[PDB]
């Protein structure tokens, strides 16, 4: 007899809804962001019927670079107190292990979740730690856990089209990401984090007063 | 009262069976101090310990059983035999491998008296040196701090390969070559077991006199 | 102290086939033997035990020797092949134990602090769960006797083991398994009524033979208070049900509905399915 | 003589053999516990009788039989590093004073740390979030070790301790769970306080990567600086960072959360050397005549390492003239003197190699 | 099946791999966790189909 | 268990094959019990257990387990209704994942491949749910009168 | 003061104030008579509390003893009026100390039971605790008759 199948002993997942994280009231993107966020991130969640009618695929992917200013998870924070969500928090080096074993089990467990139930938005924190690709045999530890980037990047593929599913993504180094994580198919939605400059100096003055 | 010695023959057989648990251990272990009782759910009371192994798995055995948990602070090199998983004695000494013992010299064949036009110079070594072994209970007195670190440095040849060590008859005190390439290993975090190892073992063998040779180039 | 014990099939057979050695040599008295245990918890258990030669004489029937040479020595060869293993009483078959079990019991106290003895029945015959147990305590007395030492009864339970089951569950294999939910409840309700009544009307017998003789025991009182405990209802002529009427029927309420309800749906998958089944293969075979 | 008896008695039980240990991981029902042994396979297995509720945890370590691998009894999880950490020792106390300045970094430190343990009140009625680290580099001066090291040894049994040294551990070893492991004990003993000294090593940067063993220090940097500057809260713990240069800290190192306050020290000035003298002529014998002013004035721009060795230096001239009280003239020779062959052998300041 | 089970009991039915054939009559066998072990006849596959 | 013994190995020179009575040879010979058993029947030979009668205490060894495993008296016993909640929960939540293949028999028609009997084993898990809840209910009137 | 708190039941309402009024003349120490019944505006709130406690520790134990009981006869128990039970009956239903159902068209009112939903805790009662004694009958009973055996 098999499992249920479960999420196993990776991750592990939830304890994002514990609660409280960070309140959207401090920015939220108001009118502007919560725009582009709205149809490309919380519409997906299901919006079954609308994008039938219009023949577009809400594509899942959502790209965060930049920092300063930080946003990122204080973004899928943000998003938590709007809608009541399971979130996947991770980081890109902390699931390499001793084992490699896990590792077709971890991309399965985390992507089964967003497709058989979806309050669901997975954030991975600075990706680039994986994106380096390493020759060298000895660093197959290295090797596998960026097949296991490469393996949830063909699950998202498995995954169109459509219904569902939902990541956002976020890193502070775009130039060692491999050419086919942004490669069009995948993320047809990049969202550049602008520099906050002077207009949110006065917001963030406005937030700690 | 004659029935020690029929009960002195159990514990000589049953010793008997520890000299079979003597011959031999394919096991290492290392220790992990614990205590745990549980409630039930008449009563059982006691103490274990959480013990490791060198083929990588962890065990789980009662408190030893025979030397008690009195003594010592979680260490290694215990012996485990086979499946009994018993400890019977916590043999010395520290670790590990070739990373114990670098290398075992005694005496120079030279002298502090071959040089000359270093008078002056050598002395501020040989003072360094000499001075915390008889001078220490004078020490205490004033209460001064021996030196520990000295530089020996010059266009080469200079001498202070044989010099240096010359010095180490003088002080009567043990002398072990070491080098800055000594301290290089193949893998990774090496160098930092192989000097707290040789200060374990210049701790437990007296004040000696140790020598590295290079160390501007591993200290660049 | 001792709240319950564990007696396994293992140790029972240990005294069943001394049965066999004393049987056929003879002559007198019965099986008796020192019993090893096993103290995990409260509740003790026994796995394996020794059987010692044993005697006692009629006229001269406070008689008894154990062999404390064939006790001291063999407990160390029990002691050497299992560590946990140690006695913790002696035993015998019975069936009925006789006054002088309390010289047995305070000679072997030095052993153990308390000793519990272990009646068994080599022949099961009734009226029930077989052989007993008892524990030694001092109870004293209310008519004013010096201090007396009566062995109280132990609740005694059967019980199984890893790898214990090997032989003894395959040599049986006449026994229909288990069958839970048809046969298994019901044949019990005829046991539970024969038990239960049997002894009822033995006891109640009792009870009217104390009026002619046997006074004492009076006794006192556990027999008509956890009678009266029985008496919380009786149940007499009738029922008295007025009040549990119509909630007797109120839990027949969704017992009968899930039988009507799921039946039907079971019919619907018998029926159909078969029909279906039945026609394929009937008229497409000619 | 039945001590011996109770004895090999007490050794027959120690027939009984070991078992091993392993991690819970979940539960697929009451008769199958899903538990990883410390070699990484996973089980499924029953449970015996003896044990009770409080053995199934979420996710804590067990001891599984060596037959059907049932579990005994169930133990706290510790790796223990920790015990090691605790190891270390210092006196002060009065060592906080002693240094003497900057009198405004004195005064500093003992309100970062000491406030918040007292009084977190004067955070929630204000609505501030305290300061959760520090950082204290060198060497411009001295102080780093000892004043942080003060308040730890004097916090007794609350602390912790890093040595660069641990970070590399061995090949093939994991320190990733060694960074979450050193913040998950600084959330349980409170206020914790970490010390991480000499970073240059293993703060490695990612522009520039060597070999293979450049990316095992970026993911001990990347676990960093996620617990830092987490979303895991750290607010209640106070984390201490040195490094002789902060060339190699990034962006993230060098921005505030993971590294909140950075007090570059300052060496001693002809002001605050007068107090560090007092306390250096305290455990040295001294002629009746004494000029504090004499040694502060020849030696200028010294460390406090270099004007406490160099002043036992002092004294061991002071020896060679083998006087008991000896008069700062012979002082002031061996002070000068040393100070100064001190000065034309390393390079720095200010001039880099 | 409980036969054929009993087949499989002992250590397991494991899956081999040949990285190459010998002439000597045995036949290399590779387990993926393990290293490159290998075997002789086995005369139900002949060495030439190998 | 298991039964075996050594034959000399000097006896190479002489037959290898005895013993008379070939019917509890061929009976012991087969399973075979998997290889290395018979690899090493090299130097030794298996030899038959059978079982004289013990049924005198065989008897009681049937009575002893099962009257003490029949509700401890028989009587004790006699999880309930929560179980019959947790069972309808079995005779329903079950019963409509079972009957949508009868709807996937019909498909319609026929691309799928076929047959397919879907019936048991769940239908006489049913039979035997309502057999227990109504025996079950039965002891309200075999206790009372 | 325990014995009110201990086993409960009732009092005459007059006997405590017969015992707490005389502990104003009571004294040596006047100070526990002063802060409490030396106060009028402050004593007089403690007096009316001094009503809540003996009505709200007397609900407590009603509530365990109901089942039902009539208006009337809740009045003649708490030794006050009919409207000062329903004002102490309004002020102790909003602290949810006890739920309640009060029917005053015909005076019977009831603290609890909500209306017994349910079935098979009837059934779980009844079968578990009295069939199980028995069943526990043939235990000690035979046990009990190897007892008198053993002596007549
Ligand atoms: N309204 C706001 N605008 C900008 N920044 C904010 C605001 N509110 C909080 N922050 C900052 O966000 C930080 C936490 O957010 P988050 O966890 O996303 O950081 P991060 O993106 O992981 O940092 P880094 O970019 O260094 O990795 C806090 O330290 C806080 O200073
Ligand atoms: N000033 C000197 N006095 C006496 N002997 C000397 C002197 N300089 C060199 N030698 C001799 O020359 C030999 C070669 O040693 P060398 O001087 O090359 O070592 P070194 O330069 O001191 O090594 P390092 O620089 O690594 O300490 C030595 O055996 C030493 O006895
Ligand atoms: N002002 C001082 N008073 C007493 N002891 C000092 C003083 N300064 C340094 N020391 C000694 O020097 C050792 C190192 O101290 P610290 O870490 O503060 O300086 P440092 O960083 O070693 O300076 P540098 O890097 O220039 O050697 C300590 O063990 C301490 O005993």
């Amino acid at each position: 007899d098999v499992l249920p199948p479960e999420a196993d002993s990776s991750i592990m997942m939830l304890t994002s809804d514990q609660k409280p994280d960070v309140m959207y009231a401090d920015i939220g993107g108001m009118d502007i962001q919560k725009q582009e966020v709205r149809e490309a991130v919380e519409l997906p969640l299901t919006h079954f019927e609308l994008y039938k009618q219009i023949g577009i695929d809400p594509p899942r992917g959502v790209l965060m670079y930049g920092p300063p200013g930080c946003g990122k998870t204080m973004l899928a924070k943000a998003v938590a107190h709007h809608t009541t969500a399971a979130f996947i928090r991770v980081v890109g080096s902390e699931f390499v292990q001793k084992y490699l074993g896990e590792g077709p089990r971890m991309v399965r467990d985390v992507f089964r979740l967003a497709k058989e139930n979806a309050p669901a938005i997975i954030f991975i924190d600075e990706i680039d730690a994986i994106a380096t690709k390493r020759f060298d045999a000895q660093t197959g530890a290295d090797r596998e856990v960026q097949r296991i980037l490469l393996e949830l990047l063909n699950q998202m593929d498995g995954f169109d089209q459509n219904v569902n599913v939902k990541v956002i993504m976020a890193t502070n180094r775009a130039d060692t990401l491999d050419p086919a994580l942004l490669r069009p198919g995948r993320l047809d939605r990049k969202i550049e984090f602008p520099l906050p400059d002077r207009r949110q100096k006065r917001l963030i003055f406005s937030t700690i007063t | 009262t004659h029935e020690l010695q029929a009960m002195k023959d159990k514990i000589k057989e049953n010793s008997e069976k520890i000299k079979v648990n003597k011959t031999l251990p394919y096991l290492v272990s290392n220790v992990i101090e614990l205590l745990d009782v549980d409630p039930n759910d008449s009563q059982r009371k006691g103490k274990c310990a959480v013990i490791k192994t060198s083929t990588r798995q962890t065990y789980f055995l009662p408190v030893i059983g025979l030397v008690d948990a009195e003594k010592l602070k979680p260490g290694d090199l215990v012996g485990v035999n086979k499946d009994s998983y018993l400890i019977l004695e916590t043999l010395p000494t520290e670790y590990d491998s070739r990373v114990k013992a670098m290398e075992v010299d005694e005496r120079p064949t030279e002298q502090y008296s071959d040089i000359g036009g270093l008078d002056k110079q050598i002395q501020e070594l040989v003072e360094a040196i000499v001075l915390p072994m008889n001078h220490k209970e004078k020490f205490e007195n004033l209460g001064i701090q021996p030196p520990k670190g000295v530089l020996m440095y010059g266009p080469p040849g200079t001498g202070k390969t044989l010099l240096a060590r010359a010095c180490a008859a003088q002080t009567k005190a043990t002398f072990l070559k070491l080098a800055g390439p000594q301290l290089v290993q193949m893998f990774i975090g090496d160098g930092a077991k192989l000097v707290r190892d040789a200060f374990a073992l210049a701790k437990e063998k007296a004040p000696s006199i140790i020598f590295i040779d290079e160390l501007d180039a591993i200290g660049t | 102290a001792v709240q319950k014990v564990v007696v396994h099939p293992l140790v029972l057979l240990s005294v069943v086939d001394h049965f066999n050695r004393i049987g056929k040599v003879g002559n007198q008295k019965r099986v008796v033997g020192v019993l090893l245990g096993s103290w995990q918890k409260k509740v003790l258990d026994v796995s394996n035990s020794f059987a010692v030669p044993f005697d006692e004489d009629d006229k001269d029937d406070s008689v008894w020797f154990l062999d404390h040479d064939y006790l001291e020595n063999m407990y160390g060869m029990f002691k050497k092949v299992n560590a946990r293993e140690r006695i913790v009483g002696w035993y015998h078959t019975g069936p009925k134990l006789h006054k002088n079990d309390i010289a047995i019991n305070e000679l072997m106290k030095r052993y153990c602090p308390n000793s519990v003895l272990v009646i068994i029945d080599v022949k099961p015959k009734d009226l029930g769960l077989p052989t007993e147990a008892y524990i030694s305590v001092e109870e004293v007395h209310d008519d004013g006797t010096p201090t007396s030492k009566t062995f109280e009864h132990v609740t005694s339970e059967i019980g199984a083991e890893e790898a214990e089951e090997v032989g003894v569950e395959h040599l049986l294999r006449d026994i229909k398994d288990t069958t839970v939910g048809t046969l298994s409840q019901r044949i019990t309700n005829q046991v539970h009524g024969l038990k239960g009544l049997n002894s009822k009307l033995l006891d109640i017998r009792s009870y009217l033979e104390k009026v002619a003789t046997g006074k004492l025991p009076i006794n006192h009182q556990i027999i008509y208070q956890l009678q009266d405990v029985f008496n919380l209802l009786p149940d007499v002529s009738l029922q008295e049900f007025v009040k549990a009427f119509y909630l007797k029927t109120n839990d027949q309420m969704v017992v009968v509905y899930l039988a009507s309800l799921i039946r039907s749906v079971v019919a619907l998958h018998n029926l159909i399915n078969n029909k279906i089944a039945n026609r394929d293969a009937e008229k497409k075979e000619g | 003589t039945k001590q011996y008896e109770k004895s090999e008695n007490d050794l027959k039980a120690l027939q009984s053999v070991g078992q091993i240990v392993g991690e819970v991981l979940k539960q697929l029902t009451e008769e199958k516990f899903i538990v990883k042994a410390t070699n990484g396979p996973r089980y499924v297995v029953g449970c015996r009788r003896q044990l009770d509720k409080s053995k199934l945890k979420p996710g804590t370590r067990v001891a599984l039989d060596m037959t059907t691998l049932t579990i005994m009894r169930y133990l706290p999880r510790e790796v223990d590093p920790l015990v090691y950490n605790m190891s270390h020792e210092d006196p002060g106390n009065v060592s906080y004073s002693e240094i003497g300045g900057l009198s405004e970094q004195i005064r500093e430190l003992r309100e970062v740390i000491e406030l918040p343990l007292t009084n977190p009140e004067l955070f929630q009625r204000v609505g501030i979030i305290p300061p959760k680290g520090c950082l204290l580099y060198g060497p411009p001066g001295t102080g780093k070790t000892l004043l942080a090291r003060a308040v730890a040894s004097q916090l007794d049994c609350n602390f912790l301790k890093v040595v660069s040294s641990s970070i590399v551990d061995k090949y093939i070893g994991e320190s990733a769970r060694l960074i979450r492991e050193m913040f998950n004990y600084a959330r349980d003993h409170q206020p914790c306080i970490i010390f991480m000294d000499e970073i240059d090593a293993i703060g490695g940067r990612r522009f520039s990567e060597g070999t293979s063993a450049d990316r095992e220090i970026q993911r001990t940097l990347m676990e960093l600086l996620n617990q830092m500057d987490g979303f895991d809260t750290l607010h209640r713990v106070k984390m201490i960072m040195a490094t002789n240069r902060p060339d190699t800290l990034d962006p993230a190192l060098l921005r505030p959360g993971r590294l909140d306050r950075k007090i570059h020290i300052d060496l001693p000035n002809e002001q605050a050397r007068l107090d560090i003298l007092k306390i250096h002529a305290g455990p040295i014998t001294k002629h009746g005549e004494i000029d504090y002013e004499a040694i502060v004035k020849l030696s200028d721009g010294f460390n406090g390492a270099d004007l406490r060795n160099v002043c036992t230096e002092a004294g061991m001239f002071a020896i060679r003239a083998d006087h008991d009280f000896v008069v700062q003239e012979d002082f002031m020779k061996a002070v000068r003197k040393v100070a100064d062959s001190k000065k034309l052998e390393s390079k720095l300041d200010y001039k880099p190699v | 099946l409980r036969e054929e089970l009993q087949l499989l009991q002992e250590q397991g039915s494991y899956v081999g791999e040949v990285v190459r054939a010998m002439d000597k009559k045995k036949v290399l066998v590779k387990v993926h966790p393990e290293g490159k072990f290998v075997v002789d006849v086995d005369k139900n596959i002949d060495i030439n189909d190998v | 268990i298991d039964a075996f013994r050594l034959i000399n190995a000097n006896m190479m020179v002489l037959g290898h094959e005895p013993r008379q009575t070939t019917s509890n040879l061929g009976h012991l010979n087969k399973p075979s019990i998997q290889a290395l058993i018979h690899g090493l029947n090299r130097h030794y030979y298996s030899i038959t257990i059978n079982y004289r009668k013990n049924e005198l205490e065989q008897k009681m060894l049937l009575n002893l387990h099962k009257k003490s495993w029949m509700e401890g008296l028989t009587l004790q016993d006699y999880v309930v209704k929560e179980m019959l909640e947790l069972a309808k929960n079995y005779n329903k939540a079950v019963e409509e994942e079972d009957k949508m293949t009868p709807e996937q028999l019909a498909i319609k028609n026929v691309g799928k491949q076929d047959p397919k009997r879907h019936l048991e084993e769940h239908v006489d898990v049913l039979m035997t749910s309502n057999i227990v809840q109504c025996l079950a209910a039965m002891l309200d009137t075999v206790v009372f009168k | 003061l325990l014995k009110l708190f201990t086993t409960m039941e009732l009092m005459r309402w007059s006997t405590l104030v017969e015992d707490y009024g005389m502990e104003l003349r009571k004294g040596s120490l006047e100070s526990p008579a002063t802060d409490v019944f030396g106060s009028t505006e402050e004593g007089e709130k403690r007096w009316k509390d001094l009503k809540n406690r003996v009505v709200e520790h007397n609900i407590r134990i009603m509530a365990k003893y109901y089942t039902r009981i009539t208006m009337k006869r809740m009045a003649q128990l708490l030794d006050l009026s009919v409207d000062e039970s329903e004002a102490f009956l309004s002020n102790l239903v909003v602290n949810k100390t006890i739920f309640a159902k009060v029917d005053r068209l015909a005076g019977i009112i009831n603290f609890q039971r909500p209306k017994d939903p349910n079935n098979l805790l009837n059934d779980w009662s009844q079968k578990l605790n009295s069939l199980m004694s028995l069943v526990n009958k043939t235990t000690h009973l035979i046990a009990k008759e190897e007892m008198i055996h053993n002596l007549q």
